[PDB]
RNA sequence: ACGAGAACAUGCGCGACAUUCCGAAGAACGCUGAA
């Protein structure tokens, strides 16, 4: 998939001291990605539950203040900026907003999860 | 041969964990609705263990259906050639919807993230756990069926499940309920006999 | 004339329901109790014979049983007529016939989407009196948005029994109704709900418009 | 006869009280620490865990702890007894049943009161303000009879090692100073005397 | 929101149109300088962010869906002491002038909602967030 | 019987101990495959539920979750990790979705069944 | 003007009883509002 190929471009070995570092960014860590993470969980959670063909306008806000969270962290983890422009996620977002459906923000929400799942398993 | 309900509400006055198959730790949902719920094996479970514990307990009950009659008569047996229906039929409590619309006017999510660093002794290094529990002030609205084998055993058998109820709201409800989860408590809506013509009026 | 009363409707089952029987599967899970399922479509399905045996059991402890039965023949007079008899020399005709209760189209479709699948995986344990061990169990059940499809016929063997006949299956409904289906019910397990569609005499010239069993 | 015993109270605070936990808010400030909060009332709470764990490990150290010790199962007897322990062949379920202890209504009327924010920045982390109580309540599950009153004890050895200590954060530096206040420690189940009992 | 002159609609994205058009290269010594609303620095947007959460909190205090009446005297105070730091360095004045924040708070203030107090500050915070972004 | 004969590979013991236990994938159980075996039994009821010689494109994105789902075990688990790499059940994975019909798919059931069954036989 | 003709392998039957995903586990430590 995108995902796997992406993450693979990302993925370096880097040598310190003997042990190897297979990370694809110096600063990426779960957390960091967590984070944001979390924040799709609950808006996930809001469209998986309420069963609406069309995406809510709350879960639009919460879409908006996603967009203000990817920004935020870009501001704070240079690793989490370059991870974002890696894997274009802000762009997704806006593709899903364009399409305000239901479908759209599963697969993209599976994007985010295959992103980082293959993030884990090369880590 | 008469049935009597006993339908009403559990609030949770702490989180609520109860498990089910990053570190979610996740909480049993109802696969239909995607809410949290209450099994029914639970609350029959630690009714039962908790009134057992009330009642004298014999030095090994290892077959688990050897306790004092009472518990037999109540909650059901399974002895070689005595096997006694059991009385209590507890039935799995589910999301209230008014606690969901309430929930739903703000801008809560039915399950929190709770995190706990279980820092070592030796090491003193927090190791990071994350756990999911029900939100505070939810509510599931449980049904409970009573039959009545015999007439005459069936005050005897209220107020043992009476004294269950008022053990278990001074208990847990599943989860790591020893350090603050699955705190509850039981309102009562209505004690009715749905089947039968026993007189339910007074319990 | 031999009229048949054909009462067909909906079971919806209002929490997870486990019917066990000799199950198969593609990678068989760790459960050991796996629900019955109807072969040709892998959906689960609830037997005929077990909603007739626990309506005829809670039937049966309604109108009282002998004391020292020992067998199903000895259960009162219209619990025979109703449920049938095999007696030597008595053997009545069972005036209900039980059909199987297929899994729903309409759960079927609901399950198809939201992406659900139409049995669920109950973890559920059992703390020991002794070691306070806690011993893990998987039970596979039913999900309480299923419905199934159930399909009744009551024979008109004798006209003027009928509506004492219909008393004792809405009897037997309303007990089942708050009693469970065939499961662990006493710990939550098979809850059930029957909403009747239709009451209709498919054969005979007899009516049961009037006839109702819920 | 299975007796439970409850003790309910407070717990004022003394300093700037901060006990983390991961979650985000809105026009949440640029602070690296917001305290853990109750989702529902969204006030800051006290969960029950860092109780029955901060009074655990005051209570190892306070009694003796063996040297070299790589699990929590490993405690005294009578700490195993109270907190419970998971020792395979020797689980033994918990007499101390701790519950979370929320914000209290009358600190919530006092600081409703005067415009008092429930929490304050400190240079940043996110600490409670020290008027705050938080009630507490507690269960105590009687198994053997005659230990209850030293469990007791125990518990009223553990109250007062935390009265003078921290709980969570900097301590440290100054943020985790309580007080323990009892209302009433009554038999609230079963037939034992709970009229001779304090934890304090 | 709230309407922008010229039809525009006040929206997340503006704030990134917004903080996008203040950026500039600002080339000293060969070396670029990210200036953001006339070079406004960080320690200044986090003080008028501070100043917002205090309000935040004390809204968040009460449970009802109005503002209120002391949520409102802050929200005013917030407006003259935003006057006064405009006054004080052009970089804020310019921050100000760009944001409307004024404009906006007298908007909520007339609606007289938590919701569209909340939707103002995302919109600072997304003015924030942006700004720390691109420098 | 390529099943048994990577189980029996796989098969080892716990000499190290000094008491007998067999250690299948360097410590594989079935609780360990239990979310991607029920996800392989969802893909199963919707491919047989189904009549089309072909499989469906649910049945495609399905299959490309499970793969998601594979990385995300391997991931986590190192015995997962063991297993999948040295059943190839990934790469079969890819292969089911070049050749896209059902009895492919089916074959790649029956494939998995006998690893399990067969991990199960040699416990 | 077939070792033939007429003859339901049928009648009663809950895959059911007993079973808490529990027992323990601080969101953590050392971090000056300051040259």
């Amino acid at each position: 998939n995108f995902a796997r190929k992406v993450v693979e471009e990302n993925k370096r070995v880097k040598d310190n001291r003997g042990r190897q570092e297979i990370v694809l960014f110096n600063g990426l860590t779960t957390s960091k990605l967590r984070n944001l993470l979390e924040l799709i969980n609950h808006v996930y959670t809001k469209v998986y539950n309420s069963d609406d063909t069309t995406l809510s306008e709350d879960v639009r806000d919460e879409l908006e203040y996603l967009k203000v969270k990817f920004a935020y962290e870009s501001g704070r983890e240079p690793a989490v900026r370059t991870f974002i422009e890696k894997t274009y996620v802000d762009k997704l977002v806006d593709v899903v907003l364009k399409k305000n459906t239901k479908k759209i923000f599963l697969d993209y929400c599976k994007y985010f999860e295959a992103l980082v799942a293959y993030a884990k398993f090369y880590r | 041969y008469s049935k009597i309900r006993i339908v009403g509400k559990i609030d949770v006055l702490t989180g609520l964990h109860i498990g089910g198959g990053a570190i979610a730790s996740p909480v049993v949902r109802d696969p239909y609705s995607r809410l949290p719920i209450i099994p029914g094996s639970s609350i029959k479970g630690k009714m039962r263990s908790l009134l057992a514990k009330h009642i004298g307990l014999i030095p090994g009950q290892k077959m688990h259906n050897q306790d004092a009659p009472e518990i037999l008569r109540l909650f059901g047996s399974s002895q070689k050639g005595a096997i006694q229906s059991s009385r209590l039929q507890i039935s799995d409590a589910f999301f209230s919807k008014a606690s969901q619309e309430e929930f739903d006017k703000k801008d809560l999510a039915y399950t929190e993230t709770k995190f706990e660093n279980t820092i070592s002794r030796l090491t003193a290094v927090a190791n990071p756990r994350q756990i999911e529990r029900v939100t505070r002030g939810a509510s599931f609205d449980f049904h409970i069926i009573y039959n009545v084998e015999n007439i005459n055993e069936v005050m005897a058998d209220f107020e043992n499940i009476k004294t269950a109820i008022h053990l278990l709201e001074n208990d847990y409800l599943g989860g790591g309920g020893t350090r603050g989860n699955g705190r509850i408590r039981f309102v009562i809506d209505s004690i009715d006999t749905v089947v039968g013509d026993f007189d339910s009026s007074n319990l």
